């Protein structure tokens, strides 16, 4: 459920992933088309991330449009 | 001319440091803070204002730590941003969870919702009341920087093509906006209008918070574990103020030089009765759902509204031409059903697991327990006789008790009878109820004293769970959960009509407002209504809605015209306005009526 406390991604329902929000993890929605997605400049920015986004959707891919990155296909 | 310093939050505590190149790092003596995020201050008051996301609250306290008090305890989720308006003496906050930018007085009173529609994720928030504008970062799917007048009006999107922005700080003197970008790892600036947009520092590891003071910008970096300074114009003169700091959430420079200027709200609240909000000078605000009077200065409390509960919340909502708010009622677990008394403005509900019936004001300051353990199911209030009728799931009974708590008795019992939903009709002297018998459910009708029993329907029923009635038109309404539909009939029993059978999923609750039948749909997660204009959605994505109750304006003179309204019509137990237009006394099932015709 969107907002539920999770530890594994499989705790979350369809269309959702388990993402770190602050000092806990909650079920966030998976990124659909055009929505901005995280591109980590250095490895460990991933680790440091306290406001993590989900991955992209079923048939989608996270690539570039100092610019930013969106879920394309 | 006092000292200037920086304040920052680090989840566990809020710390205070000077601008000096490597000085001391103390903590503000606060108590019971778990996950601090959003910061702000008040110089005149010398008060600090913070947001806890573990506690789900916005609190305040003096810098010495004394007078710690919760300013906002209800209706929050993730309040990630929040600013203090020093001229109006109002608190502004942005909840990224509820997706709402809100406002109240600094003390917490007269809370109002400024923007809530077509809003994604309001994170950071900066106020400029001297000019009447507020600014906030939006995160979500397509991040941006929006600006609106500090009352809610004139909402526009200033900076459209940015990542997640976080340090939102107005250089009040030079009229520029500085922010961090988390997805580009850079710090950027603009003019007040969003144009003239050039980056200041772009090779940053992992920045987060930011504040500008004089000719310097200050930011936090998690990878660098640092608080850094740089020239707010060039991005040069880049030295470290603090190192070896793990996770520095937000940060703002504390000096009277920031909370300066003037608007009309600073001179005796601008003569508003509640809120004074700045605009590009001022305008008087009301609490959520209150309405501005003809004078443009005073407010009036809602008269006709809608009440709906979830499992652990009771929400209020208005039927205006122009959002739902959470009523502050502590100790809610599994709210099964609600009801309302318009005379004393008291809100009655039945909690499950706890097996009690409770009452409290819309402000929650009257919290009193009516019935205690045996488990109730549904409740209906005879507002005239001042009795509450209820059903017992455990003992299959229709018990009746007074509003004070004093027991009146039982009106209907017997084995094989299994009464669940109930709705009372004191104006005509009858009660209509749902009797969920094994393998054969029914909708039934009896007089308010349990006499004159009859079955209204027995077919095309499976799980009737909610009842409502329009006494003026003389109709009865019920929702079957199993058959996913809403039906209505004459109170007599005639004219059974299907209203909706098409896009219903889990109807469990309904009430008549004016010429509309509102209904809850637990599974489909939405409130809908139908013109008894066509079916209209009212409120989607509602959590675990459980009961709904439309409350209309109760005029006193009109109420008193009822015969039982004054001193229960002489009756010691049950007043019945039957037939022509006269009262007649009656008693519960364990007492027989006496000689005086009034007592038993």
């Amino acid at each position: 459920q969107e907002g539920s406390v999770c530890l594994r991604s499989s705790d979350c329902a369809s269309g959702l992933c388990c993402a770190r929000h602050f000092w806990s993890k909650i079920c966030k929605p998976v990124l659909k088309e055009g929505q901005v997605c995280t591109k980590h400049r250095r490895k460990g920015s991933h680790g440091l991330e306290i406001f993590q986004r989900c991955y992209c959707g079923e048939g989608l891919s996270c690539r570039i449009q100092s610019r930013l990155h969106t879920c394309q296909r | 001319v006092p000292e200037a310093f920086l304040l920052f939050s680090r989840r566990a505590d809020i710390r205070r440091i000077s601008l000096e190149t490597n000085n001391n790092n103390v903590a503000i003596p606060l108590t019971g803070v778990k996950e601090a995020s959003a910061l702000d201050f008040d110089v005149t008051d010398n008060r600090i204002y913070w947001t806890d996301i573990s506690l789900k609250t916005i609190s305040r306290a003096f810098m010495n730590g004394s007078a710690l008090e919760h300013v906002v305890e209800f209706g929050l989720d993730y309040p990630e941003g929040m600013a203090v308006d020093w001229l109006g003496k109002n608190l502004y906050w942005a909840d990224t969870g509820t997706n709402r930018i809100e406002v109240s007085k600094l003390d917490g009173q007269h809370r109002q919702v400024l923007v809530w529609k077509d809003l994604d994720s309001p994170r950071a928030l900066a106020l400029d009341p001297a000019e009447g504008f507020m600014y906030w970062t939006e995160w979500g799917g397509k991040p941006k920087i929006d600006r609106a007048a500090m009352d809610g009006s004139e909402r526009t999107t200033l900076v459209p093509n940015v990542g997640r922005a976080n340090g939102l700080t107005i250089d009040y003197a030079k009229r520029r906006l500085y922010w961090t970008d988390l997805d580009t790892n850079l710090i950027e600036s603009s003019n007040m209008l969003g144009l003239n947009r050039e980056v200041i520092a772009d090779d940053l590891p992992h920045p987060f918070g930011l504040t500008q003071y004089q000719d310097y910008i200050y930011w936090t970096d998690w990878s660098r574990r640092s608080i850094e300074r740089a020239n707010k114009t060039s991005g040069q003169n880049r030295t470290i103020i603090q190192g070896h700091l793990d996770y520095v959430m937000d940060i703002l420079v504390f000096h009277s030089s920031r909370q300066s200027g003037w608007n009309e709200c600073a001179s005796s609240n601008g003569h508003c009765s509640h809120l004074c909000l700045a605009v590009p000078g001022f305008v008087c605000g009301c609490p959520a759902h209150y309405s501005l009077n003809a004078d443009n200065r005073t407010c009036s409390a809602p008269t006709t509204f809608l009440l709906f509960s979830q499992k652990s919340a009771i929400n209020r909502m208005v039927i205006d031409e122009q959002p739902d708010i959470i009523l502050p009622i502590h100790s809610l677990r599994n709210v099964r059903a609600i009801d309302y008394d318009p005379l004393d403005k008291q809100l009655y509900w039945i909690d499950s697991r706890q097996n009690m019936i409770r009452k409290a004001q819309e402000d929650g300051s009257q919290g009193f327990t009516v019935v205690v353990s045996i488990q109730p199911y549904d409740l209906s209030i005879d507002i005239y006789s001042r009795y509450i009728y209820w059903t017992c799931e455990a003992t299959n009974v229709i018990n009746v008790t007074r509003l004070d708590g004093r027991s009146v008795g039982v009106v209907l019992k017997g084995e094989q009878d299994r009464p669940r939903a109930i709705v009372v009709n004191p104006e005509k002297g009858y009660m209509y109820f749902t009797n969920l018998q094994e393998r054969s459910p029914k909708i039934e009708r009896a007089a308010l004293d349990g006499t004159e029993r009859e079955v209204l329907f027995f077919s095309g029923l499976s799980k009737p769970i909610a009842l409502a009635l329009d006494s003026r038109l003389g109709k009865l309404f019920w929702a079957d959960s199993d058959l996913r539909r809403i039906e209505s009939s004459d109170l007599s029993g005639a004219n059974r009509i299907v209203l909706e059978d098409s896009n219903i999923l889990q109807p469990v609750g309904l009430t008549v407002f004016e010429n509309w039948l509102y209904w809850i749909d637990k599974q489909q997660q939405m409130i809908e209504k139908i013109d008894m204009e066509g079916r209209t959605k009212v409120q989607a994505r509602i959590a675990q809605l459980s009961d709904i109750h439309a409350v209309k304006e109760l005029n006193l003179q009109e109420y008193r015209q009822h015969p039982c309204a004054q001193d229960n019509g002489g009756c010691s137990h049950i007043c019945l306005v039957k037939g022509d237009g006269t009262t007649r006394c009656s008693c519960p099932m364990h007492l027989v009526l006496l000689q005086d015709e009034l007592s038993c």
